């Protein structure tokens, strides 16, 4: 029980550390993704000029 | 007029608030399971079993812990211990100092394999203009150490004023909703806009995952309006369309 | 044909089944895991009777007592209410009476009030006798049915009873 | 509360057994309900578990307690530890311990005070809650326990006490608990206690360098036919935007190039020369993105595609039909890496002056005009698309906005937030938005195809009216592209007129809130103008059948030419903007996409 | 108790987060490379030329 407890318990921290990590790059990717709207805006705007 | 405004020493009699529920830090189970902690190496031996906290509270003018402590009975933590007790101290309003502080702590109430859990908090009486009535309904945070939300002691809920910003915009609008502030519409469109405010409450609820709690109080006899017994010109703060 | 619109408010103690009742009526759905409502939810559904399409604008209120102070905003100008209790909970019925009282005192005098004795599928754990609830309903001109959002028993029927009583 | 006296009492000392006996009569006089009120005695008991005071008589009172203690909430569980002192005090402990162990054998064995944790059997707050509901019923409740001796174990007796009923718990799973745990004596002590229970029962910038004027609404305008009185142009380039001053209906216009083109309406009323030549110009030095007049002012605010924004003060003499001419940028506002999007400026009567413009990120940014500095910010979302129209409430309180995705979004400015969204199913990019008397309902100008207007009630979310040029009553998608692309003008006042461009037919229809049936259009048609504008119903909307006699339009080109030659006199591109002004009589301007204007009276 | 609560907590957090993450990343980036990288170019040609 003790060995496997330690093994099982401490790796949850490591697993969840990566889950928090996902939240970070996702925040960056959201800004990247937000620029898609900027590009869309520009295209739509000058297309409305067309 | 100030609803025919009258002084603090022109008041006379006891008080009766009310007291609701809380949003938890979740360190162990709702109600109780026997305290969840990986340092159980020693801690398991301490007979930690399922349990139930309670609390006690008194008051101090800091330097004298003046008030009578008073304890709590039982309600299921499935309710998040939502009491909505209406809760009273016979302390005549004139008997109350303008600078004084509440003192409350978690304790225990249902015979544990444990010793009765601490968990403090402290906060002030008066509003900015000194009237205790500024405190009437409110919210606060704290742990096994000790904290406040509206007037923070040193733990979860640790800064008071600037935290509310959009929530402070909600406080400014709460003063108008209280006054029935007359310069803007409150028709059924705005009634349904209050449906939208019911929505915004929940945003606050995410942020509430720290350690928050709900507090209440208001008068029996009404229309009436009052202030302190000494004077300063804060009433110069006034407005019109 | 003609369309008549009415604001309807759901009131009652938390967990009595207000959101379940309205989900059943609106969507023909029921979730064992229904989430407790925060604030109030807007829903709409119609019934048809006497060639009239009766469209309910429904405010499903959070029953939790902290939200009590918000209730008058949602029932102001409401032409119908359903006050819901849980038949397995006699205290939910005491709270239901106090909602009915508040409505008598503070709502529009014309309000058509329905009383729902919900969770009637759990009749073997009944705490509230049918005839007690009926006697209270009759005495106060409330439309009373025992309902079950779970099974759908009397769900459509209570909304139809309201529609019939409303001025059209 | 006030029965806490039970604790401090033990601080008074006496070793007279008589006192301990009066205390046994007091213990008899005291087995009490409140969860806390038991602990004052617990701790008196602690004094007594330091020093036992009355030997075997004490031992018997303790024995009486122990069987009741064989029932326990966890509220009782603190007393278990206290009770370990009573055996810890060697009475040959093990014989009395054995006798009592038989009397409370919830599990078979244990050891010292901490080792007291082991021999567990379950407490129950649950069935006791049911039992508190049953504080209502006693008698039969002492009659069912002896039958429970058989019903559990033996067969000595059976019961027919259904005369008392109360089946529901026995009918439910609550029946099970007695077989498992629940038993009679606890319930009799509890019944005693239940009887006890029963017994208890504004102008800081605007007056620095700007001038001032007051607004001038027309009379009801459904009555006049309009005859084309004048024709003119800003430049060949499309009109960047149009604005008409309240003062002298001073007419402001500009070329796409960023070159201004202004005129005096009273000069035109007099000299009549005004169509040939510009009254006033200004060098912007870049393409005009937007125009809006300063509310209550002669000043004019202009923004450029570089992000740069500025406010011109008017320098002019006051001589009849003869103003001196000079443009003067009085104040400047920053260009940025974020470019501009268009704006209207608002002095608020009994309240302050502010101007609001969208940034290139879509965000509304709302500057206090007097400060020439920001006062509020409201951020639009990539999901809505860009702004396709901008509108505001009468007191400015609710903003109303049409998106490039065919969603309508509103912002409570009183709360400084987007309130919510709606999106009429066809979800096309909104042309324009506006408000009418009966302010509760609002006009949306391009979602869906063959429909001219999807007028919808703001509180409802819903198209209370739907107007279509279609021969069929439902919205057959018979619209060419220009049917969805048009100018519109409405009045929340002034006898409730509405004017509407039909870009499919390139013409000005009229629709009078006073009479939809009698709505004589203001502008003509070459073939057949007359309109039987009769409203029908199909339940869900009060659909207006614009039965134009021989309109001659559909979703394809079934006529050889059908373009610029087919207009009431004054050939042109679609009416980009149409507006009413009232310098003497009421009269109207049509500004086309072609940098060209025609005036009607 | 340990095994249950950890099984409960880990499995839920993991499985939902795995599924939602795989989806939301997949979708957001695909949209860019399918559209940012395509629609924009298409409507640039019909902007500048046209
Ligand atoms: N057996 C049974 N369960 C029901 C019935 N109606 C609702 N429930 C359940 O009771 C619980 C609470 O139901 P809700 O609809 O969320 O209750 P509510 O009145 O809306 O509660 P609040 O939003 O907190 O005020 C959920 O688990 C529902 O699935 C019913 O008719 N029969
Ligand atoms: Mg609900």
């Amino acid at each position: 029980v003790e060995k496997n407890r330690k093994i099982v318990a401490e790796n949850l921290e490591k697993v969840q550390a990566e889950a928090e990590r996902l939240d970070q790059e996702e925040a960056q990717y959201q800004r990247e993704y937000s620029e898609f709207k900027r590009q869309q805006l520009e295209l739509d705007d000058e297309l409305k000029s067309v | 007029e100030k609803f025919h405004y009258i002084y603090s020493c022109d008041l006379d009699i006891n008080v009766q608030l009310k007291i609701g529920s809380l949003e938890g830090k979740r360190e162990q189970k709702s109600y109780k399971a026997v305290l969840e902690d990986p340092m159980l190496k020693f801690s398991g031996l301490y007979q930690e079993t399922c349990s139930d906290l309670y609390v006690t509270c008194q008051v101090f003018a800091e330097g004298k812990p003046l008030a009578l402590p008073v304890r709590t009975s039982y309600k299921a933590f499935s309710t998040r211990w939502n009491w909505n007790e209406w809760l009273k101290l016979p302390v005549k309003y004139p008997d109350l100092p303008r600078n004084a502080q509440v003192a409350l702590t978690i304790w225990d109430v249902y015979g544990p394999g444990k010793a009765v859990p601490v968990g403090g908090t402290t906060v002030s009486l008066f509003g900015k203009y000194g009237m205790f009535r500024q405190g009437m309904h409110d919210l606060k945070v704290w742990p096994n150490v000790e904290a406040d939300g509206s007037e923070p002691t040193k733990t979860p809920g640790r800064t008071s004023s600037t935290l509310s910003e959009d929530q402070m915009s909600r406080l400014a609008k709460l003063t108008k909703a209280h006054r029935q502030g007359h310069m803007v519409k409150v028709d059924w469109l705005d009634r349904l806009t209050f449906r939208e405010i019911e929505m915004i409450n929940e945003s606050e609820k995410r942020s509430s995952n720290f350690m928050y709690l709900m507090v209440e109080f208001r008068c029996v006899k009404c229309d009436d309006k009052e202030y302190g017994i000494v004077y300063y010109e804060k009433d110069g703060d006034e407005s019109s369309p | 044909n003609k369309i008549s619109q009415f604001k309807l408010v759901l009131l009652g103690e938390s967990a009595v089944g207000k959101s379940s009742l309205v989900l059943r009526f609106v969507k023909g759905q029921f979730h064992e895991f229904q989430e407790s409502t925060i604030g109030a939810a807007f829903l709409t559904q119609t019934v048809s009777l006497d060639d009239t399409t009766v469209k309910f604008e429904i405010w499903d209120t959070a029953g939790l007592e902290r939200y009590h102070s918000l209730a008058p905003m949602y029932y102001r100008g409401a032409q119908a209410a359903i006050v819901v209790y849980d038949i397995t909970n006699e205290e939910s019925f005491a709270r239901a009476k106090n909602w009915v009282k508040e409505l008598q005192r503070q709502a529009s005098p014309n309000i058509v009030i329905a009383l729902s004795g919900n969770k009637a599928d759990l009749a073997n754990k009944r705490a509230v006798d049918f005839q007690e609830a009926q006697s209270y309903a009759d005495d106060n001109s409330l439309l009373f049915m025992e309902t079950s959002a779970k099974t759908s028993m009397n769900v459509n029927e209570i909304f139809m009873a309201i529609a019939k009583k409303l001025p059209k | 509360q006030s029965s806490s006296i039970l604790k401090p009492l033990l601080q008074q000392g006496l070793s007279d057994a008589e006192e301990f006996v009066i205390v046994k009569a007091l213990y008899a006089l005291t087995c009490m309900c409140q969860l806390g009120l038991l602990q004052k005695p617990h701790v008196y008991e602690f004094a007594s578990d330091i020093a036992p005071f009355l030997c075997h008589p004490n031992l018997w009172i303790r024995y009486g307690a122990v069987g009741f203690i064989t029932v326990v909430a966890r509220q009782i569980s603190t007393a278990d530890v206290y009770c370990k002192l009573m055996p810890y005090l060697d009475p040959i402990i093990q014989i009395e311990r054995k006798l009592v162990l038989l009397s409370v054998l919830k599990e078979p064995v244990s050891r010292s005070i901490f080792d007291y944790a082991l021999r567990s059997k379950d407490i129950t707050s649950l069935f006791r809650h049911l039992h508190m509901r049953q504080k209502k019923r006693n008698g039969s409740l002492p009659d069912c326990p002896p039958p429970e001796d058989p019903a559990i174990a033996q067969l000595l007796k059976k019961l027919l006490s259904q005369g008392m009923t109360e089946e529901e718990e026995d009918k439910l799973l609550a029946l099970k608990d007695f077989m498992m745990k629940s038993n009679k004596a606890k319930a009799n002590i509890v019944d005693q206690s239940h009887l006890h229970d029963s017994s208890q029962k504004r102008i800081a910038k605007q007056m620095m360098e700007n001038a001032e004027w007051e607004s001038k609404p027309p009379p009801p305008g459904w009555r006049p036919k309009g005859l084309l009185v004048a024709h003119l142009h800003e430049h060949k380039s499309a009109v960047n935007r149009i604005r008409v001053s309240d003062e002298h209906s001073l007419f402001a216009t500009c070329s796409n190039d960023g070159t201004v083109k202004i005129w005096n309406s009273q000069k035109m009323e007099g000299k009549t020369t005004t169509t040939r030549s510009i009254l006033t110009y200004s060098r912007i030095g870049g393409r005009v993105k937007t125009l809006t007049f300063c509310q209550g002012s002669h000043y004019l605010a202009i923004a450029s595609d570089n992000g740069a924004v500025q406010l011109l003060g008017i320098e002019a003499s006051k001589l009849p039909k003869s103003p001196k001419i000079h443009p003067l940028q009085s104040r400047i506002l920053d260009q940025k890496e974020d470019g501009c999007v268009v704006d209207m400026h608002h002095f608020n009567s009994g309240a302050q002056s502010v101007l609001a413009y969208a940034t290139v990120n879509g965000s509304l940014v709302g500057w206090d005009l007097r400060s020439s500095s920001n006062a509020w910010t409201l951020k639009h979302d990539l999901k809505s698309g860009l702004i396709t129209s901008f509108a505001v409430d009468i007191h400015q309180c609710w903003l109303c906005i049409g998106t490039s995705s065919g969603t309508m979004a509103c912002w409570d400015m009183r709360f400084q937030l987007p309130i919510s969204s709606h999106c009429h199913p066809s979800r096309a990019r909104i042309r324009r938005l506006s408000m009418h008397p009966l302010y509760q309902s609002w006009v949306i100008a391009a979602v869906q195809g063959n429909n001219e207007v999807s007028m919808w009630d703001m509180e409802t979310g819903d198209r209370r009216f739907t107007l279509w040029a279609s021969s069929a009553p439902p919205l057959s998608e018979l619209q060419p592209s220009p049917h969805s692309v048009h100018g519109i003008y409405c009045s929340p006042a002034d006898g409730n007129p509405i004017l509407l461009t039909a870009g499919s037919d390139m013409k000005i229809r009229f629709w009078d809130l006073a009479y939809p049936e009698r709505s004589y259009v203001v502008a003509g048609s070459t073939s057949s103008p007359s309109v039987s504008y009769y409203r029908k119903i199909i339940e869900g909307t009060e659909v207006v059948q614009e039965i134009q006699n021989k309109q001659k339009v559909g979703p394809s080109d079934d006529t050889p030419r059908r373009g610029p030659e087919s207009l009431p006199v004054g050939h042109h591109d679609i009416i980009t903007d149409v507006a009413t002004f009232q310098t003497t009589q009421g009269f109207i301007v049509t500004a086309s996409r072609d940098g060209i204007v025609k005036v009607w009276k | 108790l340990e095994r249950q609560k950890k099984a409960l907590g880990r499995e839920v957090a993991l499985l939902h987060k795995q599924q939602i993450a795989l989806q939301d990343k997949g979708s957001a980036f695909s949209a860019e490379h399918l559209k940012l990288q395509l629609q924009k170019e298409s409507l640039n040609e019909l902007r500048k030329e046209c």
